[PDB]
């Protein structure tokens, strides 16, 4: 299938409690592989997946350096952002960054991403063309003018089209046992009477990878999207994910309901019903 | 501006009394990132609970998985206690098999 | 591999 590499940075200020914390994590698809935390006893880019451990000292030292430099720059950016929004130095604020690349089955760049937020709201984003910017407000427009002046977009494009794709391909090859293996969901339906004339049907999907999945209830072949309780897909802790979808049905009408499961690991979509 | 955490309490594997397992509390969709999460066994805080590295979703909201090894029984009651700036008092979600 | 480009806002 297609794949993605993504990095997530969180820089959080904490006036009176030292310098802003910087945490970075890296992912291939739904698999985390590196971490950095400025609050660690000995801050460094550290492995979080077995297939990254084989990278040599140059990799880890380079990445550590890049992470510390990044942390400093984002502390400065927190100060700057304080200025741009006329905010006091007494409050805690957060800058977030998410970036990376998507490649197809042949390893070719599908597209790039490079997006920034301040206090949980869109700040500025590199457009899909990897050459122009979308700013969410006037402060972000100040940043945009700065970056247009310095041709930052070119450097980012150079990264996203070059190193990002190359190293993503490398990781996919080194971790092919896991990164290129889809685990299909194990599925089942449970039935719980809630009253004499109503019962809950719950369609379960467990142990699947990657996280992307679709669970839907149909009544007489018609989607019950509005009447379905759908929980957020959740991690099991063993790399796999879990999800369920529940519907409340009239007693004696259970067999008019079918659960439909779509997942990459399944050669064909599944249909299942309550089996008393 | 501020977003309150969604909370799910569940096990890694299907629960079977007397069989070792992992108790999970997944907190998500929250902002800002500071959050306090305890796993409770019969009302008391479990020690040495681990958690995933801070990350966030496409809408910038944060998520964290807290987890601990446990062995379910018929009597023992497990829960997750979460506090966040958006919450006036800690919210408790009971584990339901 | 992380991005080597991090600029001031």
């Amino acid at each position: 299938g297609s794949h993605s590499m993504r990095y997530f940075y969180t820089a959080m200020s904490r006036p009176g409690r030292g310098e802003p914390r910087f945490i970075a994590v890296g992912y291939v698809d739904d698999t985390q592989f590196v971490r950095f935390d400025s609050d660690a006893a000995s801050p460094r880019m550290a492995p979080r997946a077995p297939w990254i451990e084989q990278e040599g000292p140059e990799y880890w030292d380079g990445e550590t350096r890049n992470m510390k430099a990044s942390a400093q720059t984002y502390r400065e950016n927190l100060r700057i952002a304080l200025r741009y929004y006329n905010q006091s130095e007494a409050g805690s604020h957060i800058i977030q960054v998410m970036y990376g690349c998507d490649v197809g089955p042949d390893g070719r760049l599908l597209r790039g991403h490079n997006q920034y937020a301040y206090d949980g709201k869109d700040y500025i984003a590199l457009n899909e063309d990897l050459s122009s910017w979308t700013a969410a407000d006037t402060a972000a427009q100040i940043t945009q003018r700065k970056w247009e002046a310095a041709r930052v977009a070119e450097q980012l494009r150079a990264y996203l089209e070059g190193l990002c794709v190359e190293w993503l391909r490398r990781y996919l090859e080194n971790g092919k046992e896991t990164l290129q293996r889809a685990d299909p969901p194990k599925t089942h339906v449970t039935h719980h009477p809630i009253s004499d004339h109503e019962a809950t049907l719950r369609c379960w999907a467990l142990g699947f990878y990657p996280a992307e999945i679709t669970l839907t209830w149909q009544r007489d072949g018609e989607d019950q999207t509005q009447d379905t309780e759908l929980v957020e897909t959740r991690p099991a802790g063993d790399r796999t994910f879990q999800k369920w979808a529940a519907v409340v049905v009239p007693s004696g009408e259970e067999q008019r309901y079918t659960c439909h499961v779509q997942h990459e690991g399944l050669p064909k979509p599944l249909t299942l019903r309550w089996e008393p | 501006i501020q977003r309150t955490p969604k909370i799910q309490v569940y096990s890694r594997h299907p629960a079977e009394n007397g069989k070792s397992n992992f108790l999970n509390c997944y907190v998500s969709g929250f902002h800002p990132s500071d959050i306090e999460v305890d796993l409770l066994k019969n009302g008391e805080r479990i020690e040495k609970v681990e958690h995933s590295d801070l990350s966030f979703s496409k809408d910038w909201s944060f998520y964290l998985l807290y987890y601990t090894e446990f062995t379910p029984t018929e009597k023992d009651e497990y829960a997750c206690r979460v506090n966040h700036v958006t919450l006036s008092q800690p919210k408790i979600v009971k584990w339901d098999r | 591999l992380s991005s080597p480009v991090t600029k001031s806002w």
